[PDB]
């Protein structure tokens, strides 16, 4: 759960349609992503826990290290 | 500095609540925002820093109809207007720069009311909405075989305009230029699209480096300013209302976001920037900011300033953002901050920048050694201030600016006659206020001279000082070739020429000469100063014609000389009686002393003949008179043919009485018959005084009041001629109709009285000359101006050391044009 639901919301905001089309390895600026963009992660992400989360970590797969890590 | 210095020798703008110059220094002074909410009659973020009005349009007066001014982008409009008003702000006369290579520059990036056009086809909307003819349109109405372009970088457009102007300038492909920019919000999607982009404050202000920092507001309008080389501004005498020492445009590169601004680029520009024009922080005493008030973009600047600026300096550098003022003008934001630091070298002080109370907590003022503008405070030491502007692409742009190195007449011109009261109206309203006030009425007179076209339609007013010269202008608001007609006897009246002299030194000069030689020649043959006799009220000595006669050609030839150190030169002349002895001397057939030596005998001759004749001005036409004094020729005669239904009888004052009781029919008040039988007596003597003189080929045509008809110089310099004109009647009338045919389309009445104007306004653009004669004089040059003549204003002035000061611009005739 906590990767491939990576998989499939850095898509939503990207706007790639294939879930598995997320080269889950790049960085964020690699992967083009917006002030907004970014933001709309971390904004979406607390939607269903709890600023700077990724420019943190600039990488989907290690921002998504980020789920049962603590608990 | 490294290149050359360019200056600004003018400038124009319209901003939220500052139609000009000084309505802005006025509200950047007072600290006062012109931030409000979007006005009803535009469309929709609920704030922004709006325009009056952006759909009146003066179409008439670039010649434009309204069908292409309705489908013309009111940016293209707008600017037009700021493009005249920069350059008479600059002093110069926009017809000078036809054909020069005048460049233009102008920083646009907002199309909105193309969107409009595109959201509901004709021909004009291909020009109406193309963004290049903001540009080139100016070059097209003015003449400018210069660059014309407009440059889109975002909101840094406007400022690297004037960048590309002052290359331009520094290369030589432009020997002058305007440099500018435009942006007007008159689209909501255009709204929608920086609002869904959340640059926009939802608080509606700019709080340029404030902890409450939170977007920017919207702002629209525009500014030119004319930009001259510092050696050809100097050169020509210029007003320099600054000096650009340098100049440069970056990218901010590799930044983190698109958006974001970077740093490095800007202490990059900074660095450069001020090393070209070789400026160290110390010297710089003040920073216009870009200061839009984002939460990004102001830390980032204060720090790059702080960087280049801020480090290497005593005391802090004082900074401040228009946008506090007026909003965000995006397109159009450079030249708006630029405007305001020009505003502030020429004044010498400084304004506050609003919206200022606590610092950013991202801006360490202290330690970054910068200081933000609160207070209308002067400025210390020339001084030297900077200008920044950046666009969200990262396109940026600094510029360096250091500070610079009796009866009086008023002329206004204008397109419409209600155009010329508008502008009476303006240039009085102005002369009555302080900016107005702290310039001279010399200096206003002679500004109005030299630094403004004239018109079509115009007008001089006379005064002494401001007061006499307002009020003239409040009251006003309430062609062929050129003919000379000279007043003859019975125009005379006490006091001529004796305010003439008083005034002008031309006629003193040319009146001294006349009087001295005249003086000589009657004080030889009396019938001693004619001077006297003609300048004194208590004198009835000139209603004899041993006086009238020197008293006319005297009043009548320095008038002449003067008129034409004015410039009026006349090409055909004609004269009622003695009038024809000034008409001929003026046109160079007579020296001054054969001239005066002719009319001081003729007036002697005449004088020393017995009582008995009179003269009587009567409504009959030369038929009837004709018919009524036939079989008396040895008694009475026609004296003159004035008109086609006025003719003055002369004879013996005895028939004279029957014929005036028969019409009756105006006495005149003459001594003798003139051009009578009575006159017989003297012909042979006068024939002989004649005889002695030398007559010369006229340099201008003249009309014969004997002939009735043009005279050729065989005709004109025999003595038969001259004692025939003594003898026989004038055909005034028929010499007016003469004029007219060789081409005459204005006529001038040299002299006083105005009685041989209503003749000729009897016979047919009629102007009586003259009749205090100071103002009885610079009326005369007024009416002959306004009536199509080239005046040579500037020459006046030439005894005063006046200066070109700045003006009122034109008062342009502005009607709503817009879309449906
Ligand atoms: C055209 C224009 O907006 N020009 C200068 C005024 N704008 C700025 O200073 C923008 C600075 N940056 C931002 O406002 C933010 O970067 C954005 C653009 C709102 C997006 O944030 P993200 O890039 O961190």
């Amino acid at each position: 759960d906590p990767v491939e639901t990576v998989r499939q919301l850095t898509a939503h905001v990207l706007g790639l349609t294939a879930a598995a089309d997320v080269e889950m390895t790049r960085s964020f600026k690699d992967l083009g992503f917006d002030s907004l963009m970014s933001v709309e992660l971390r904004d979406r992400l607390c939607a269903a826990l709890s600023t700077t989360l990724l420019y943190d970590h600039p990488s989907p797969a290690e921002t998504a290290e980020f789920v049962r890590a603590r608990l | 500095a490294s290149d050359e210095p360019i200056a600004v020798i003018g400038l124009s703008c319209r901003l939220p609540k500052a139609s000009g110059p000084q309505e802005l220094w006025q509200l950047l002074d007072d600290g006062a925002s012109a931030v409000t909410r979007v006005p009803a009659d535009r469309e929709t973020a609920r704030w922004g820093g709006f325009l009056d009005r952006v759909d009146t349009f003066d179409a008439g007066f670039f010649g434009i109809s309204p069908r292409e001014a309705a489908a013309m982008d009111p940016q293209q409009r707008l600017v037009l207007e700021l493009s005249w008003e920069a350059l008479e702000g600059a002093g110069l006369v926009p017809a000078t720069l036809r054909d020069t290579g005048l460049g233009v520059f102008v920083g646009a990036a907002r199309d909105d009311y193309a969107t409009l056009y595109r959201r509901r086809v004709d021909h004009h909307a291909m020009t109406g909405l193309h963004r290049s003819l903001i540009a080139n349109r100016i070059s097209y109405a003015l003449g400018a075989h210069g660059p014309s372009m407009v440059v889109d970088t975002g909101c840094s457009s406007s400022l690297v305009a004037v960048h590309l102007a002052c290359e331009s300038l520094r290369r030589g492909e432009s020997d002058i230029a305007l440099a500018g920019g435009v942006n007007l919000n008159i689209a909501a999607e255009s709204a929608r699209e920086t609002a869904a982009f959340g640059g926009l404050s939802p608080d509606g202000q700019c709080f340029t480096f404030d902890a409450r920092a939170n977007g920017f507001v919207r702002g629209e309008g525009g500014g030119l300013v004319v930009l001259k080389t510092l050696r050809r501004a100097l050169a020509d005498g210029d007003l320099v209302h600054g000096v650009i020492l340098a100049s440069a445009v970056n990218n901010d590169g590799p930044s983190d976001t698109l958006t974001t601004p970077s740093r490095r680029a800007q202490e990059s520009l900074l660095t450069r920037v001020y090393r070209r024009a070789g400026v160290t922080p110390t010297e710089v005493g003040y920073v216009e900011l870009h200061g839009t008030g984002t939460k990004v973009g102001d830390p980032i600047e204060a720090a790059a300033l702080g960087a280049v600026l801020g480090t290497g300096r005593d005391t802090p550098l004082p900074v401040g953002s228009i946008k506090t003022n007026i909003g965000h003008l995006e397109g159009a934001a450079g030249i708006a901050g630029l405007i305001k630091a020009l505003l502030q070298l020429r004044r010498r002080r400084l304004v506050p920048s609003l919206n200022f109370s606590t610092p950013n907590p991202d801006i360490p003022l202290d330690a970054l050694n910068l200081r933000v503008q609160q207070e209308s405070a002067p400025w210390a030491t020339t001084l030297v201030a900077g200008v920044s502007s950046f666009g969200m692409g990262g396109t940026n742009c600094h510029v360096v600016v250091s500070a610079a190195p009796a009866l009086l007449p008023w002329v206004v011109s204008a397109r419409s006659p209600q155009a010329l009261r508008d502008q009476a109206g303006r240039l009085a309203a102005w002369a009555d206020s302080p900016a107005g006030r702290e310039a001279s009425p010399v200096d206003i007179g002679w500004s109005l001279a030299t630094s403004r076209t004239h018109f079509e339609y115009r007008a001089v007013v006379s005064g002494s000082d401001r007061d006499e010269l307002v009020a003239s202008l409040r009251a006003l608001a309430s062609g062929g070739r050129l003919g000379l007609v000279f007043s003859g006897q019975g125009s005379q009246r006490a006091g001529m020429g004796r305010e003439l002299y008083v005034a002008f030194p031309v006629f003193a000069e040319a009146f001294d000469e006349v009087c001295g030689v005249l003086d000589e020649v009657m004080g030889a043959l009396p019938p001693g100063s004619l001077r006297e006799v003609m300048f004194e009220v208590s004198s009835d000595l000139l209603d004899e014609t041993g006086f009238t006669q020197p008293a006319l050609f005297a009043f009548e030839v320095a008038l002449y000389r003067l008129l034409e150190s004015w410039g009026v030169a006349g090409e055909v002349v004609a004269g009622h009686s003695v009038g024809e002895i000034a008409a001929v001397h003026v046109a160079g057939v007579l020296s001054l002393a054969d001239a005066c030596a002719l009319v001081a005998a003729r007036g002697r001759l005449m004088q020393g003949l017995p009582s008995g004749g009179a003269m009587v001005a009567v409504e009959a036409s030369e038929e009837e008179v004709t018919a009524l004094l036939a079989g008396r020729e040895g008694e009475v005669g026609i004296g003159a043919v004035n008109g086609p239904r006025s003719v003055v009888v002369s004879g013996g004052v005895a028939v004279v009485e029957e014929v005036a009781a028969h019409f009756a029919a105006r006495r005149l008040k003459v001594s003798h018959a003139f051009h009578s039988p009575l006159m017989d007596p003297m012909l042979e003597d006068f024939g002989r005084v004649v005889a002695g003189l030398s007559f010369a080929v006229p340099e201008l045509t003249v009309v014969s009041g004997l002939t009735g008809a043009v005279v050729s110089a065989d005709e004109l310099c025999s003595v038969g001629y001259w004692v025939r004109h003594a003898r026989e009647a004038v055909r005034f009338a028929d010499a007016v109709g003469a004029m007219a045919g060789v081409g005459v389309g204005r006529f001038v009445e040299v002299g006083p009285g105005g009685v041989l104007s209503a003749l000729v306004r009897e016979c047919l653009s009629v102007v009586a000359a003259v009749r205090a004669e100071p103002v009885a004089l610079l009326s005369a040059v007024g009416e002959l101006f306004a009536d199509g003549y080239p005046v040579d204003w500037t020459a006046y002035f030439a005894g005063w050391p006046a200066a070109r000061v700045e003006l009122p611009t034109y008062a342009f005739q502005r009607s709503r044009h817009w879309l449906e």
